[PDB]
Order: structure tokens, then C-alpha cells, then sequence
């Protein structure tokens, strides 16, 4: 028809929490790792042979 | 005290060859490639 309707619907809505895919942070590499000793074992097992 | 190579001569100007690769880092140099 021509006539209003209440709006009486006390509106709740939750929008649900997104998924999250949490990254493997990979703060030194292997080879950084490696590099970080001043003594290389492989290096002087080789200069010794 | 003196240890001579060889024929007891000295004072010989002799050059450096590149040598055979021996290790990743090392790039040596060498000269020859009861004596002394
Ligand atoms: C080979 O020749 C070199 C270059 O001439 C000689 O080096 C001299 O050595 C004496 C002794 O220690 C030093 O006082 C001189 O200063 C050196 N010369 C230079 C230009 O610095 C060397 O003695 C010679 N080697 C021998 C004769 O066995």
C-alpha cells in the first residue's frame, strides 16, 4: 500500500574476524647464518688437507 | 747462514707463475712450480 512500517529491528551485526595466514618470517638466512663466524671449520679442514 | 736453491748461484730476478688452483679462496703464486 501507501503506509510506513515501523523499523523496529534493533540491527546486530557482527562481521565475523577474517582469516589470517600467518607468514614464515625468516629474519637470516642460512647463508647469513653461516657467514656470521670469522672461523669457517669447512675452510680449514680444507686448508689443512 | 744461506740456503741455495740450485747450481749455488743467487740473485736471479725469478717470476711468479699463476700456479694450479688448490682451494675456493686461496689463488697462489709460486716460483718453482742432502740439498736444499
Ligand atoms: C739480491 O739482490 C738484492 C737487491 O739488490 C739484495 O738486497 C739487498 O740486501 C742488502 C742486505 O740486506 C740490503 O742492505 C739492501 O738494501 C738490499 N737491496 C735493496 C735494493 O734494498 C740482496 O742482498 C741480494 N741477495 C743476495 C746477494 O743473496
Amino acid at each position: 500500500s501507501s503506509i510506513s512500517t515501523v523499523d523496529s529491528m534493533i540491527a546486530l551485526d557482527i562481521d565475523p574476524l577474517e582469516n589470517t595466514d600467518f607468514r614464515v618470517l625468516e629474519l637470516y638466512s642460512q647463508k647469513e647464518l653461516r657467514s656470521s663466524n670469522v672461523f669457517d671449520l669447512e675452510e680449514i679442514m680444507r686448508e689443512f688437507n | 747462514f744461506v740456503a741455495y736453491h740450485r747450481d749455488s748461484y743467487e740473485n736471479k730476478t725469478m717470476q711468479l707463475m699463476p700456479d694450479d688452483y688448490s682451494n675456493t679462496h686461496s689463488t697462489r703464486y709460486v716460483t718453482v712450480k742432502e740439498t736444499s
